[PDB]
């Protein structure tokens, strides 16, 4: 039961946390429009 | 979707919990969870606080069991298109919460001979998808349009298939709403924030549009329908894995309801976090092998954490989604 | 001459360099909401 | 000139910083997968 949660659990945060290098690529698309 | 509404009223009016969540289970969870789709239903669920064993009474609640795509009939106007995939019942779960929703704490519910847990640490998203719903309804739009433009049916519709004419293109359109839970990606409160504090720095360096398909839809069906505005509104649903069998479901939220989600909600912080920190400031690796002195704050803080960290041996055990396993 | 173009270009200075604090602010909750789920997956097993 | 070269420079770090992360992301799918 522990095994089988704890897959659902991560694989529930990894679907959410795909988009972190996308979300920083993006927040810094200004300093370029910026010089 | 008339569950939802039903299950709304029912606990708004007589406040039989103190919040709600909208739930819609597909068919292979139904399936592998024992239970039997297209037999009688009568649903009920209960609350069960985790580390100490009190439940609050039972609560019948409304679920409706649709046959057909289940997905889609959240998405979709009936004259115009017909929905597509799999279908499992409709219900919404009681909650517990206020200031500092506690997690692993489930919500168990009933049907007819099975019983289903959902931990809140698994049912409530922190982040709702609001952003593609603009993208579907404006589709939406286009194909009300390119309906009255060739069934021709009624002037009074004509003229608002005429407005949307001249709104917005009339290319073509199609609504999908498996598509919905793949290609999006989660709505954070501040990038609006983000596009309007570059406005200022780049101009330095130097009826409505929707209401249309109200007024004519109105005329098609020829009524009202309230169970209909909702699906005009924008929704968000966002496609969550289950615990106890490991399987999906989704936890839908409309815009205007006063559910977990959307605006008008309550919302608390997860509980998790001052125990993050906690668990991390004083140095070790778990909750429960905590100094009983730094405890004691935590304790002092929330009235809820109490149980699962004072005694010596609780009841039940603790931080463990398998409790009534 | 001088006093001709000069306030814009402080203001930018001033604003993009605030917004980039802004930034990094949000940039640490997206990481450690994601660390704090994390965290939560290595107690449930 | 300082203010262009380091501008660039931003987009560099920020870019490199997006492929640590990715990695990172990486080798979390990794031990979502093992178990």
């Amino acid at each position: 039961a522990r095994r089988r949660a704890a897959a659902a659990a991560l694989d529930n945060a990894m679907a959410a946390g795909a988009r972190l290098e996308a979300e920083v690529d993006e927040q810094l698309r200004p300093l370029e429009r910026q010089v | 979707m008339d569950a939802h509404i039903a299950n709304e009223t029912k606990q708004q009016m007589t406040r039989f919990a103190p919040a709600l969540v909208h739930v819609i289970v597909p068919d292979p969870l139904l399936a592998r969870a024992g239970v039997d789709p297209l037999a009688p239903f009568a649903a009920h669920a209960q609350t069960r606080y985790h580390g100490s064993g009190v439940c609050e009474p039972w609560v019948s609640v409304f679920a409706g069991h649709v046959q057909t795509g289940a997905v889609e009939s959240v998405l979709t106007l009936p004259p115009l298109q017909r929905p597509r995939g799999p279908g499992g019942l409709f219900v919404s779960l009681p909650l517990a919460l206020g200031a500092h929703f506690d997690g692993f704490t489930t919500a168990a519910l009933r049907v007819g001979a099975r019983e289903l847990v959902f931990t809140y640490d698994e049912l409530l998203p922190a982040r709702t998808r609001y952003n593609v719903d603009g993208e579907r309804l404006e589709r939406l739009c286009r194909q009300f349009a390119n309906y009255a433009r060739a069934r021709r049916v009624a002037p009074a519709v004509a003229a608002a298939g005429g407005h949307i004419d001249a709104l917005l293109p009339p290319a073509a359109a199609t609504i999908d709403g498996e598509a919905q839970l793949t290609r999006g990606g989660f709505d954070d409160p501040a990038a609006p924030h983000a596009r309007d504090a570059d406005r200022e720095i780049l101009s330095l360096v130097r009826l409505t549009a929707l209401d249309w398909l109200d007024a004519g839809y109105a005329a098609l069906a020829g009524g009202d329908a309230p169970a209909h505005v909702w699906r005009r509104r924008p929704v968000s649903l966002v496609a969550r894995r289950h615990y106890q069998t490991g399987e999906t479901f989704v936890v839908v939220a409309y815009e205007h309801s006063t559910a977990w989600g959307g605006r008008r909600g309550p919302r608390g912080e997860p509980l998790a976090r001052v125990l993050a920190e906690e668990c991390e400031r004083h140095g070790v690796e778990h909750p429960r092998a905590l100094p009983a002195e730094a405890r004691r704050e935590l304790v002092r803080r929330h009235a809820e954490l109490a149980v699962p960290l004072g005694d010596e041996e609780p009841p039940l055990p603790v931080f463990d989604a398998t409790a009534e396993l | 001459t001088g006093l001709g173009a000069l306030a814009l270009l402080i203001a930018a200075c001033r604003l993009i360099a605030r917004r980039l604090r802004e930034t990094r602010t949000t940039l640490k909750g997206s990481a450690r909401r994601f660390n704090v789920d994390l965290f939560q997956v290595r107690l449930i097993l």
